[PDB]
């Protein structure tokens, strides 16, 4: 049962062994084209502008009249007294005093709030997720694992229970806000909460929905004299405030070089953390002992070295005549292929000391690169250092 | 007079162009503006557009007048009915082929517009207007007093200084109305005078004048008529097509071009200068903003240059060698000191 | 449609001299960039040489390993694009293909062209 | 000479599916980079020039993007008229190096 | 502009200051008078 | 927006109440500004569409042929420029967002 | 708008809105650097030694 | 940007950062993308003379 560990990293081919008696070591070369991270995200609520209604005025001519706490958002309802209103036509009444105008002002959301509604969200135990081209004795079939333990594929004998991820670590916060196809993380307050001027002057618990909440600081305020007119003095729209005092939402701030993406939410190619993987390999996929070739003098050659991200190497090899399977046991070589002529490989190391590897034994190579030419690149490292 | 320098603008016609603002969405306007220049200073500015200016519809001399394309057709109206804005209204001030003179104020784009029957033409770029005053007081809309300075500004002469825009034959230029359906054929109509070009789908006709019917095509929607003047030239557009085989058929003088001269700039209040050993204290009361532009007359001359917008006091040394002050457009004023 | 048509090719005595021609019609041809490539068993495509214009020069630029051996000599007489293989080796053997090339951007001048076009292909063989 | 890359060289597929291709390069070339395609004992055929348009005569379902050293070949819709060798070409500099090839097979 | 309907197109030098150009292809573009070209695809274009 | 004095359907008109009867205006008669004008696309019901840019209110006015009918109000337009470059006025070229 | 960050566990990201011509001088670790400068698509540079 | 010899010559230096684009489907234009004037920028900050 062979075991191992990956570093999560887009475009990065592990090429691993399985030394074991009687038979050969086999090429086990992965290349994870595709790391998510899918949380489990509860709508909490969504929230838009909102639509001052004011329903219309009630003017009593040389009477009084009495309010009605008719159920609506934040409904603010009260009774002026000695108004004496114009219209075109003239006056409205004949009683300077003894007249009445009952305001009745409320609070309902955006006609637009289809389109323009940022969704708020409680975010939990994240969900990794992979596409790799597992390779197991030439099968470069395609798959997906979803990074949990007790997820097995099964492809042809082999089962690859890959799983955990080595840290818990998400760029997405337990409170996520959704907006204009950007996730910002902002700690929005819960249902009920909602302060007036922020975020939550509005809150519906979902879109279609038909209860609002809406505390929104409303105070009527008096109509002038020889107007009809329902006044007030409100909160501004926390919404428009949050666009207007935002930061950039987390595709431009997450660390660990996380992609957010929005259908449904997602945090693809964050390069961090090692993936441990188990592999089950049967006894039918070996097959060494007078059926791959053997004993060559074919030692070693070197023709260019440079200690560079990409493969800098070309090494070449003099010498039956079948496929092996190469590999070398540090770190200071990054060898492309897995298995044989010459070979092309990536170093940190100004002398080099690696000892190439066969199916059959083990030959020594040593040479000296030289450095890279430009000194910024669009790749990332294809090695990984060694003190010295 | 007047007449020799329109003898190459009379071989040319007016042209239809996009622009993204017309009146409602993007449209083939003909009052596209290709170039607006406002690198002059007090608000003149140059609109190279579209239709021309000092002819008529059919090329005859006209003084003030706007001559435009409309759907293939030459139109023309007055100069007095032409609007344009930048963010307040601009004065067209002369017109003279491609390129117009107007006194336009700062804006972020500009707007030219006019009406004919009952329709509204416009056309609004985002080429900035820059208002670029004359002299160290920095003004908005210049003065009704003060002192002649000099000046580059675009000139209201339409004569050939030397400089030059090109001139080349317009590409064949495409016309639905022209294909029909009748029926059961499709009818390629061509206007008296001049040939359509007729690619349908295979065929690639030249037809010169004949109301003609073409069988293999169902539907209008495959075959395309191109008009065919090769008459007139225009102006090496970004918005037209290319013909094929040379393109280069004259030159054209620009006019309105950047001219010296003499611009009034103000001046600004004779600031009050209370003396004080070794020391001068300026009460500087300003109208518009003002340059100070200060420096003593010795080796290490430590200069000044503060703009300044507010009733400043500001208390400078002056010593046995000397101390320059400059208040505006004022000229220089030099003092010293004594013991 | 661009016509090309390979001519001239088959057996050599190797080591020595051959000729192949590409009778082209469907373009302007005397303002026209024209290449080679050759294809080889195992190994994919090499680029062997690139021809320019009458409004450069008729000028030639190679490949590394035919400099001196390989010499492209059109001619506007007659729409036929040339190529004088000298000094044949045993992997210059390879399918040849004549091409045209469309120049797409020229960036301050010096222009860059693909490959549009194409002919049949012919073989070349060199053995004994 | 910039040694290029036509990685992957077996990409197979199903009928209906999207696949993409990757031809990388050392130096940085602009966008001068063309897709060719080739089949069996005829000659190629120009796809894609410069990276983002396609040549008159191609089918939509494939499509470019890329510049600089990384390139990539999106087919959204792979019909059978596919089974081919794939190839890329770098015109900024000689010699007119081209990717070894990846060999698209069908069953 | 040079537009070839259902064709295609080759730059070619002018000896210019900062002399940019590129042919392009797949537009389908609008005059006053309708649609230029028919072709869907092989479109051309010039901008220099 | 959009009908007539007697509820027949009509394509650009403005119907509207003075002193108790309903007019007729049509609607390349009306005009609208907010700092520099603006221009008006379409209108339905109540509610009428422009392409106005950015300013501190809306004025609204029309004419018959003696007077002058106008409204402003302190209501804020905005121009809410889409993407990480600010613009007042969008380009003749660029890219999609 | 000017945003750029580094692709480590420490960011350190800068939102600068540049209206005039500027220069400006950042650093590139072996981890990574990103760089998006208006409506561009992103760039993303890495340093090697 | 713009260098020439004298006022009357016909050659010129001219390195402005000339970038043809795409144009939008459904349009005849040219579009460009380049550095804007030196001369202007010079014209707005430069040392009091």
């Amino acid at each position: 049962e062979h075991a191992t560990t990956m570093p999560s990293q887009a475009g990065i081919s592990y090429n691993t062994i399985v030394n074991r008696a009687g038979y050969a070591p086999l090429p086990i070369s992965i290349t994870p084209t595709k790391i998510k991270l899918i949380p489990t995200v509860n709508l909490e609520y969504v929230t838009c502008h909102y639509k001052t209604g004011m329903d219309s005025p009630a003017i009593k001519c040389c009477g009084s009249q009495e309010c009605t706490p008719t159920y609506r958002p934040d409904e603010q309802c009260k009774v002026f007294t000695g108004v004496y209103p114009f219209m075109w036509g003239g006056a409205y009444c004949f009683c300077d005093t003894e007249n009445t105008q009952v305001s009745k002002a409320y609070v309902m959301k955006s006609d637009d709030c289809l389109a323009d509604h940022a969704e708020a969200y409680k975010a939990h135990t994240a969900s990794v997720q992979a596409f790799l081209n597992i390779t197991v004795g030439e099968h470069s079939i395609v798959t997906t694992v979803y990074v949990n333990g007790e997820t097995p594929v099964n492809f042809n004998g082999v089962k690859i229970t890959a799983g955990p991820l080595s840290t818990a670590w998400t760029p997405f916060d337990r409170k996520i806000v959704q907006y204009a196809g950007e996730i910002y993380n902002y700690d929005f307050p819960e249902y009920g909460a909602g302060q007036p001027g922020a975020f939550g002057d509005i809150q519906s618990r979902t879109v279609s929905s038909s209860d609002l909440y809406a505390n929104t600081n409303l105070v009527l305020q008096r109509p002038k004299a020889g107007a009809i007119h329902v006044p007030y003095t409100q909160a501004p729209s926390g919404f428009e405030q949050w666009k207007k005092d935002k930061a950039p939402s987390l595709k431009f701030t997450a660390p660990f070089g996380c992609e957010i993406y929005t259908n449904p939410i997602r945090a693809e190619n964050c390069a961090v953390g090692s993936i441990p993987l188990a592999f089950d390999i049967p006894d039918a996929l070996f097959t060494r002992v007078s059926e791959t070739p053997t004993l060559s003098a074919a030692e070693c050659t070197l023709n260019e070295c440079v200690y560079s991200s990409d493969f800098g190497g070309i090494a070449t090899v003099k010498y039956k005549s079948g496929k092996c399977a190469v590999h070398v046991p540090s770190g200071t070589a990054t060898l492309k292929e897995a298995a044989v002529a010459t070979i092309h490989f990536s170093t940190a190391n100004i002398h080099p000391e690696f000892r190439l590897q066969i199916c059959t034994s083990y030959v020594t190579c040593k040479g000296d690169c030289h450095p890279p030419k430009d000194h910024i690149v669009t790749h990332p490292q294809y090695h990984a250092q060694t003190f010295t | 007079s007047t007449e020799e320098l329109f003898n190459e603008y009379k071989l040319t016609r007016p042209y239809m162009a996009r622009c993204i603002r017309c009146a409602v969405g993007s449209c083939h306007s003909p009052i596209a503006i290709e170039a607006v220049k406002s690198d002059g200073h007090d608000g003149y500015v140059r609109l190279q557009t579209s239709s021309q200016y000092g002819l008529d519809s059919s090329g005859n001399l006209k003084g003030r007048t706007m001559r435009y394309d409309m759907h293939g057709t030459i139109k023309e109206i007055p100069l007095h009915q032409v609007s344009l804005y930048t963010s307040r209204p601009c004065h067209i001030v002369d017109g003279h082929g491609y390129f117009l003179l107007a006194r336009c104020p700062a804006g972020d784009s500009i707007t030219m517009e006019f009406k004919k029957d009952s329709v509204r033409h416009s056309c609004s770029v985002p080429y900035e207007v820059k208002f670029n005053p004359v002299g160290r007081e920095l003004y908005t809309h210049p003065p009704e007093h003060g002192v002649e300075q000099a000046c580059q500004v675009y000139a209201h002469d339409a004569q050939n200084r030397g400089a030059y825009v090109e001139m080349h034959l317009p590409g064949s230029e495409v016309d639905s109305s022209l294909v029909s359906l009748s029926g059961s054929s499709v009818t390629v109509t061509p206007p008296d005078g001049t040939s359509a070009l007729v690619e349908c789908e295979t065929k690639i006709s030249e037809t010169i004048n004949k109301t003609k019917q073409f069988s293999q095509c169902t539907k209008k929607e495959q075959c395309r008529a191109y008009r065919l003047q090769n008459d007139k030239w225009v102006y090496n557009s970004d918005k037209l097509p290319k013909a094929a085989g040379a393109t280069l058929k004259g030159k054209l003088h620009v006019p309105f071009l950047l001219a010296d001269g003499k611009c009034t700039v103000p001046l600004a209040p004779e600031p009050m200068i209370t003396f004080g050993f070794r020391s001068v204290s300026l009460k500087l009361h300003p109208k518009n903003p003002t340059y100070l532009i200060t420096r003593q007359l010795a080796d290490e001359p430590h200069y000044t240059h503060e703009l300044i917008s507010e009733p400043a006091v500001r208390n400078f040394t002056v010593t046995e060698k000397g101390w320059e002050f400059v208040w505006g457009n004022h000229p220089p004023k030099r003092f010293w000191a004594q013991e | 449609e661009v016509q090309l048509v390979e001519s001239g090719a088959g057996l050599v005595q190797p080591g020595g001299s051959l000729r192949l021609s590409c009778a082209a019609s469907g373009f302007t041809f005397s303002d026209s960039w024209m290449s080679w490539v050759r294809q080889s068993p195992g190994k994919g495509l090499e680029w062997v040489g690139r021809i320019k214009g009458k409004p450069d020069g008729e000028t030639a630029a190679y490949a590394a390993s035919v400099k001196g051996r390989f010499s492209i000599s059109r001619d506007d007489s007659k729409n036929t694009l040339y190529l004088q293989m000298n000094s044949l080796k045993t992997e210059d053997t390879a399918v040849y293909y004549c091409t045209r090339d469309d120049r797409t951007s020229c960036r301050r001048g010096v222009c860059y062209a693909a490959f549009h076009s194409w002919g049949q292909g012919v073989l070349v063989t060199v053995s004994s | 000479d910039i040694q290029m890359t036509q990685s992957p060289s077996s990409l197979s597929a199903s009928a209906g599916d999207r696949v993409t291709l990757t031809c990388r390069a050392s130096q940085a070339i602009s966008f001068y980079l063309a897709w060719y395609q080739q089949k069996p004992g005829k000659a190629p055929k120009r796809l894609i020039y410069d990276a983002s348009e396609l040549q008159g005569g191609v089918p939509s379902r494939f499509s470019g993007s890329g510049s600089g050293t990384d390139f990539t070949l999106s087919i959204n819709s792979l019909q059978p008229e596919d089974s081919a060798t794939y190839f890329c070409l770098q015109y900024d500099s000689p010699p007119f190096t081209f990717g070894p090839g990846t060999k698209v097979e069908i069953k």
